[PDB]
DNA sequence: TTTGAAAAGCAAGCATAAAAGATCTAAACATAAAATCTGTA
DNA sequence: TACAGATTTTATGTTTAGATCTTTTATGCTTGCTTTTCAAA
C-alpha cells in the first residue's frame, strides 16, 4: 500500500498524506487472512531471530560503543545526566555501563566496597515512585523531617528531597548513588511527580544519574525547569536490538 | 445608522461581570448549590474547565429569554425595537 | 518575554485551533513537485461566524 | 528476576581518571594527568566566578524586594519574570510580627485550603518566636494573644498556574482583614508571562481593588544583560592568554542563548563548560597553555602542528617573500613553534576596556557583551556601535582589527564539527527517523552473513514500507508489502542452519513455514513501532487499521 | 488553446469516541487516649 | 516488685490522588452530488 503522494517528508509530505479516501478505494483486508500463530512458535522464532541474524554487526558496534565508556564517565563526573537514545533496547548497555564499568571506576577513583547502582525499571507499569525513594532512604540515610519543614499535608518526599539538595550542597563531591532509569519515558515513570521527583535528584551532584528514552516524543515531558535541574547530555546509542525483556509486559498476540 | 457611544471590550468586560453577579446569566450545564455539604466538598475539590479558558469563551445562558425582556421594557426605552428578531 | 520559538509555536497553535485540518495544503504548501499531483483546492465558500 | 521487578539494588562486585591517551595513543600519561590538572584549575577559576555572580543576584534581588516591600489597601508588588526561587527577607521591626507565606498552586486547590495553610504558617511564625481555628479570626485576634501588631507579606509562587477564580476568591477574602486597624497585607505576585495576560484572568473589581499602590519590577536576568556579561566575562578571564574564541562559537552561544529565556544563565555555564571538556578531553595540545610543558615537544606534536593552516599560510607567504629555497627547508619548526605560544592576544582586555567605557563613561547599559565580542570578531565592531548615536565621537579610539595569528587552531573554541549540537541540542525525533530510514550509518556492513548481506534489519525495513504509505494503513496490506521485500528461500535456509533446534526443523518443513516466519517477524515490529509512538491502533477491539503518526523531516 | 475528467469539496445521516463531571474510594497525612512495654530504683 | 516515661494499639479525622460510570457533545465514516485545476490532444 505505497501512498500515491508526490511528497514524503517534511510538512509537505504531512499535508500531501492526509487525504481523504472513498470507501470504494478502501480495502476490507481483515486479520483472518493471516496465517495463525500460536505463541510457542512466535517465541521460537522470534529467539531464533534475534539471537543469529544481524548478530554480528551489532556485536561489533556494540564493541564501538564502550569506547564511549571513559567520555560518559567523564560527563557524569563534572555533574551532567546522561540520557541514551536510539533504536533498539539500551537496557544491557546500561547495566553493562554502569555496573561492569562505572560503579568500579567512581569507587577505584575515590580512594572497600563499590558504589551501590539503584535500577529502576521503567518499562515496568508498577514501577512505584514512594518505593523507589523507600530504596533511597536505604541507600543514602537522610535526616528525617522536622516539623516545621513537613508544612502542612506536603509532600514528604518533594520536601525531603529538597531537605536532601540543601544537606548535599556543602558536602564532598564524590558519588554514593548510581541511578539507573531503563525507560525513564515509561508508561508509569513519565508522569509529573516521578518526573519531578528524578530532576530533584539530578539536581544532587553525589548522585549519577544514567537514563534512557524510547518514544519519539520524550523531550516533551521536560520544560525549562526540568531540563534545568536535568542537566542532560544526549547520546544517540541506536543498536537495533530486539527489546525482549521489555516487551514481556505487553501483549504480543494483539 | 437611523447619538449612543459604542463602548470598548475592556469596558463591557465589568458589565459583563456585573451582569453574572446579578443571576441575568448562568454558566452553561452548571450545578450551582449543592445539596448536601459532602457533594459539595467533592466538587470544591474538583478544577472546572470553565475556570481555565479565557473569559470572553466561556459559555453561558440566559435567565430571562427575549419575550421576557419584551414583556417587561416598557415601549419608550431606547432599545425596545431590538426584543424582536 | 517570550522566546521566538515560544512566539510561533503559540501562534502555530492558534493556527491549528482555528483552522480545520483539511485546507493546509491549500495554504502552507509551496515546494515544486517531481511526482504529478495535486493539491487541496480550498474552501469553497466561506462561513459567516468569526470561529 | 530483577529484570521483571520494579527496583533493584546492584552491589557492583570490585575485581584512575577517565582521560584517555591522545596521539593514536602515543601520548605520555604525564601528559593525561597534566591535562585533567590544568582543566581542573581552569574549571575551578570559571566556577568560583560562577558562583559569586549567582549569590550576588540573590543579593541584590533580595535587595531590591526589600526596598520595594517597605518605605487600608494591599500593598502589590508584581515580579514580572521571577521563577520563584528566591528567598524574601523581611526585618525585625519591634512591636510588630511580619510573617511571610509561600503559596504554591498544589497547595491552593480551593479558599478553604489557601486560608488553612496560611493561617497555620502564621500561627506557627508567630509561635515560634491552646490551640486555634485556623481561620481569618486569628488575624482580628492578633494583637489580643500576642500583643502586638501583624504584617502579612504574601507570596503566590507561579500565578500563572494557579486557578484564577481560587486567587480572585482569596484576595476578595484578605479584603476582610482591612477593618482591623493592627493589620496590613503586602502581596508578591510571581509573575512568569506578562500582566496583561493576569488581569484579563482577574476580575475588573479585583484590578479596581489592587490598583490603589502596586510596583512593577522586571526580575528577569535578561534585563539589562547585566548578568550574562558578567558570567561571559568572568570565561574570558578565565580562558585570557589560553585560549581564544571563534565567531562560530559565539554566534552559537547567542543562538541558543535566545531560544531559552528563563533559564538562560545556567545555559551559557552549561555550553561554555562542555565546550571546555571537550577541548581539554580531544587536544593534545591543551598541555601548551602551560609554559612549563615546552620540553614536552615529541614527533607527533609536529606532525599534529604542521598541518595547522595558518602555518600553511605563513610558509607560502615566505616562499613568496623569499627567492632563496635553503631557509625554506630548514623550517620545513619547534623553536618557533614556542615563541608564539605566549602572545598576549589582547582582544579579551579590549572588550573589557569597551564594555567598562560603554558602561561607566557613556551611560549605556543595553548592550550584549556576547554580541559585542562576536562583532569584534568579525570585525564590525563600528556597526555594533552606531547604533546609540552616542559612539560617534568614540568611533576611532574604539578600534580594533582581528589579528589572525599563528597556531591558535590549536587553542580554540569551535564548532565545526556538531558535537556541541549532538550532545546538548540534539535533533532528537529526526535522529531517530534517520537511523530508521537508512540503518547503514549504525549497523556495519560487514564483508548467516548471506541474510544480513541481502536482507535488512527488520524495524528499517518496517520504517521504509511506513514512510511511503498514506495516513492510515491496513494491517493485513502491510504484512503483504513487508512479506514481498523478504526473500523466501534464504530465510528458510538461515532457519535449518542449527541441527541441535528440533522444533524450529519441524516448523521449517510446514507449507506454511515462510509467511509464518515472516508474520511473526512483522507483528514483533509492529509492536516495537507502537511502543516508539510511530504508528497508533484507532481502535479498541479489532487492531485491524493503524494510523500514522510521525513523519520524517516535521 | 481547449477539454474533460478524476481529484477535491460538501453535506445529510448516523454510529461511536470522548469531554466534563458526579460520585466515590483509598492512601497519605494527622491526632489521641488507653494499654502495654522499658529502664532504673 | 514500683513506677515514671516511652512506645504500641486502636480509633478516628483531614487532604489529596485517582478510578469508574453517566450524560451530552464532537468526530469520523458513508454515499451521493457538485466544483476545479492539471495532464493531454
Amino acid at each position: 500500500t505505497k501512498s500515491a503522494s508526490s511528497f514524503l517528508d517534511t510538512f509537505e509530505g504531512y499535508f500531501d498524506q492526509r487525504k481523504i479516501v472513498r470507501t470504494n478505494a478502501k480495502s476490507r483486508h481483515t486479520m483472518s487472512m493471516a496465517p495463525d500463530v500460536t505463541r510457542e512458535e512466535f517465541s521460537l522464532v522470534s529467539n531464533f531471530f534475534n539471537e543469529n541474524f544481524q548478530k554480528r554487526p551489532r556485536q561489533k558496534l556494540f564493541e564501538i560503543q564502550k569506547k564511549m565508556f571513559p567520555q560518559y564517565w567523564f560527563e557524569l563526573t563534572q555533574g551532567f545526566s546522561l540520557l541514551f537514545y536510539g533504536v533498539g533496547s539500551k537496557r544491557n548497555f546500561l547495566e553493562e555501563f554502569a555496573i561492569d564499568y562505572l560503579s568500579p571506576k567512581i569507587a577505584y577513583s575515590q580512594l572497600v566496597n563499590s558504589i551501590p547502582c539503584l535500577i529502576l525499571n521503567g518499562y515496568n507499569p508498577s514501577c512505584n515512585y514512594r518505593d523507589v525513594f523507600k530504596e533511597i532512604t536505604d541507600l543514602l540515610v537522610p535526616a528525617e523531617l522536622t516539623r516545621s519543614e513537613t508544612k502542612y499535608w506536603g509532600n514528604h518526599v518533594i520536601l525531603q528531597i529538597q531537605k536532601m539538595i540543601d544537606f548535599y550542597k556543602n558536602q564532598p563531591l564524590d558519588i554514593k548513588l548510581i541511578l539507573v532509569v531503563h525507560n525513564l519515558d515509561g508508561p508509569s515513570i513519565r508522569k509529573n511527580t516521578f518526573q519531578t521527583m528524578l530532576s530533584f535528584l539530578s539536581v544532587i551532584r553525589q548522585i549519577a544519574i544514567v537514563a534512557s528514552t524510547d518514544h519519539i516524543y520524550a523531550p516533551l515531558l521536560w520544560d525549562n525547569m526540568k531540563a534545568q535541574n536535568y542537566n542532560f547530555v544526549f547520546h544517540d546509542i541506536s543498536n537495533f536490538e530486539p527489546s525482549t525483556v521489555e516487551s514481556t509486559f505487553q501483549d504480543v498476540m494483539k | 445608522s437611523r447619538t449612543i457611544k459604542l463602548w470598548l471590550k475592556k469596558d463591557v468586560k465589568n458589565v459583563w461581570e456585573n451582569l453574572v453577579q446579578l443571576d441575568f446569566f448562568t454558566e452553561k450545564s452548571a450545578v450551582g448549590l449543592r445539596d448536601n455539604a459532602t457533594a459539595a466538598f467533592y466538587a470544591s475539590n474538583y478544577q472546572f474547565q470553565g475556570t481555565m479558558i479565557p473569559f470572553d469563551l466561556r459559555s453561558y445562558q440566559m435567565q430571562i429569554i427575549l419575550q421576557e425582556l419584551r414583556r417587561i421594557i416598557p415601549k419608550s426605552n431606547m432599545y425596545y425595537s431590538w426584543t424582536q428578531l | 518575554d517570550l522566546s521566538i520559538i515560544s512566539k510561533y509555536l503559540l501562534i502555530a497553535s492558534y493556527i491549528c485551533s482555528y483552522l480545520e485540518p483539511r485546507y493546509d495544503a491549500s495554504i502552507f504548501s509551496r515546494k515544486t513537485r517531481i511526482i504529478q499531483g495535486r493539491a487541496a483546492y480550498g474552501r469553497r465558500k466561506k462561513k459567516e461566524v468569526n470561529p | 528476576a530483577d529484570a521483571q521487578r520494579s527496583h533493584y539494588t546492584v552491589y557492583p562486585s570490585l575485581p584512575h581518571i577517565p582521560f584517555v591517551k591522545l596521539l593514536s595513543g602515543k601520548e605520555s600519561e604525564v601528559n593525561v594527568e597534566k591535562r585533567w590538572e590544568l582543566y581542573h584549575q581552569l574549571h575551578s577559576h570559571f566556577h568560583d566566578q560562577v558562583d559569586h555572580i549567582i549569590d550576588n543576584i540573590e543579593a541584590d534581588l533580595k535587595a531590591e524586594i526589600s526596598d520595594l516591600l517597605y518605605s487600608r489597601c494591599f500593598n502589590t508588588i508584581f515580579l514580572l519574570g521571577s521563577d520563584s526561587t528566591t528567598k524574601i527577607e523581611l526585618k525585625d521591626e519591634s512591636s510588630r510580627y511580619n510573617v511571610l507565606i509561600e503559596l504554591t498552586p498544589k497547595e491552593s486547590p480551593n479558599v478553604r485550603m489557601m486560608l488553612r495553610r496560611s493561617m497555620y504558617k502564621l500561627y506557627s511564625a508567630a509561635d515560634a518566636e491552646n490551640d486555634v481555628s485556623y481561620d481569618l479570626s486569628l488575624v482580628e485576634n492578633f494583637k489580643r494573644l500576642f500583643g502586638k501588631d501583624l504584617a502579612m507579606v504574601f507570596n503566590f509562587k507561579d500565578v500563572d498556574s494557579i486557578n484564577f477564580n481560587t486567587l480572585d476568591n482569596f484576595i476578595i477574602l484578605l479584603k476582610s482583614a482591612f477593618k482591623y486597624d493592627h493589620v496590613k497585607i503586602s502581596l508578591i505576585f510571581n509573575i512568569n508571562t506578562n500582566l496583561s495576560n493576569i488581569e484579563k484572568n482577574l476580575r475588573q473589581s479585583t484590578i479596581r481593588l489592587l490598583k490603589r499602590n502596586y510596583h512593577k519590577l522586571d526580575v528577569s536576568s535578561n534585563k539589562g544583560f547585566k548578568y550574562g556579561n558578567q558570567i561571559f566575562q568572568s570565561f574570558l578571564d578565565t580562558v585570557d592568554g589560553k585560549l581564544n574564541l571563534s565567531d562560530r562559537f559565539v554566534e552559537f552561544i547567542l543562538s541558543k542563548m535566545a531560544n531559552n529565556t528563563n533559564h538562560n544563565l545556567q545555559l551559557l555555564t552549561k555550553m561554555l563548560d562542555y565546550s571546555l571538556m571537550s577541548y581539554f578531553f580531544q587536544n593534545a595540545f591543551s598541555v601548551f597553555i602551560d609554559p612549563v610543558n615546552v620540553d614536552f615537544l615529541n614527533d607527533d606534536y609536529l606532525k599534529i602542528l604542521s598541518r595547522c593552516p595558518t602555518f600553511m599560510f605563513f610558509v607560502e607567504g615566505l616562499i613568496k617573500q623569499h627567492a632563496p629555497a635553503d631557509e625554506i627547508l630548514s623550517l620545513l619548526l619547534e623553536e618557533f613553534f614556542v615563541e608564539f605560544l605566549v602572545r598576549e592576544n589582547p582582544i579579551n582586555g579590549h572588550a573589557k576596556f569597551v564594555a567598562r567605557f560603554l558602561e561607566e563613561e557613556l551611560n549605556i547599559t543595553n548592550f550584549n557583551l556576547i554580541e559585542l565580542y562576536h562583532n569584534l570578531l568579525i570585525g564590525k565592531l563600528d556597526s555594533y556601535l552606531d547604533r546609540w548615536s552616542a559612539c560617534k565621537e568614540y568611533k576611532d579610539r574604539l578600534h580594533f582589527e582581528p589579528i589572525d595569528t599563528i597556531f591558535q587552531e590549536l587553542f580554540t573554541l569551535d564548532n565545526r564539527s556538531g558535537l556541541l549540537t549532538q550532545s546538548i541540542f540534539p535533533s532528537y525525533k529526526s535522529n531517530i527517523e534517520d537511523n530508521l530510514l537508512s540503518w547503514e550509518q549504525v549497523l556495519p556492513s560487514l564483508d548467516s552473513g548471506d541474510l544480513d548481506k541481502i536482507m535488512a534489519p527488520v524495524l528499517g525495513q518496517l520504517f521504509k514500507l511506513y514512510r511511503e504509505a498514506n495516513m492510515t494503513i491496513n494491517i493485513y496490506d502491510f504484512y503483504i508489502a513487508f512479506r514481498e521485500t523478504l526473500p523466501k528461500e534464504e530465510i528458510l535456509n538461515f532457519i535449518r542452519k542449527d541441527p541441535s533446534n528440533t522444533k524450529l526443523l519441524e516448523l521449517a518443513e510446514t507449507p506454511d513455514a515462510f509467511d509464518k516466519v515472516a508474520l511473526i517477524l512483522f507483528m514483533q515490529a509492529i509492536f516495537a513501532f507502537e511502543n516508539m509512538g510511530l504508528i497508533k491502533f484507532q481502535s479498541t477491539k479489532s487492531y485491524d487499521l493503524v494510523e500514522k503518526c510521525v513523519w520524517r523531516g516535521i
